[PDB]
């Protein structure tokens, strides 16, 4: 921390942002894409696959 | 008397600052909700521990 | 949850139009160093050269 400088934290604190990438990771293998377009759905993972 | 020269670099610079914040809103807020994983994980052989 | 032998096909659908905004030009201008640093300075405009 020098003279006139100075650093501002992100938006989205480390422990927050990952909140987003637990959502997304949370939702994309329960609901496959269902989330992204529209409510999310209960597709099981194995078949979600195929 | 140097005239707005001062001004012109710190609110330009501010505008990166500003920038960051909207960079990672629009990169993890892809979601309206917030999901969680099923308590059990028996996703058919697939292993998410990881 | 989960089921092996589960499913998911919609019954219905819904058309939605979405609205993407992108700019494509921007104000064009000219400036001119004869006119903007000095002006109509013979002097300046000398020492301008
Ligand atoms: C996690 O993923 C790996 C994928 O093979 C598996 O974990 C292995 O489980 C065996 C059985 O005890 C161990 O010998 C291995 O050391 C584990 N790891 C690896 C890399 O082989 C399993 O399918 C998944 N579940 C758990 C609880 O590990
Ligand atoms: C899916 O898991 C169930 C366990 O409840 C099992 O009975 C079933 O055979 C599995 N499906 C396949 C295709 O193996
Ligand atoms: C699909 O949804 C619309 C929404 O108004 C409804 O009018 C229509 O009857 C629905 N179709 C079926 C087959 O239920």
């Amino acid at each position: 921390k020098f003279n006139g400088l100075t650093v501002l934290p992100p938006l989205l604190t480390d422990e927050m942002i990952a909140q987003y990438t637990s959502a997304l990771l949370a939702g994309t293998i329960t609901s496959g894409w269902t989330f992204g377009a529209g409510p999310a759905l209960q597709i099981p993972f194995p078949m979600q696959m195929a | 008397q140097y005239g707005s020269f001062c001004t012109q670099l710190n609110r330009a610079l501010t505008g990166i600052a500003v920038e960051q914040d909207k960079n990672t809103q629009e990169v993890f807020a892809q979601v309206k909700q917030i999901y969680k994983t099923p308590p059990i994980k028996d996703f058919g052989g697939f292993n998410f521990s990881q | 949850a989960y089921s092996n032998n589960s499913i998911a096909i919609p019954t219905n659908f819904t058309i939605s139009v979405t609205t993407e905004i992108l700019p494509v030009s921007m104000t064009k201008t000219s400036v001119d160093c004869t006119m903007y640093i000095c002006g109509d300075s013979t002097e300046c405009s000398n020492l301008l050269l």
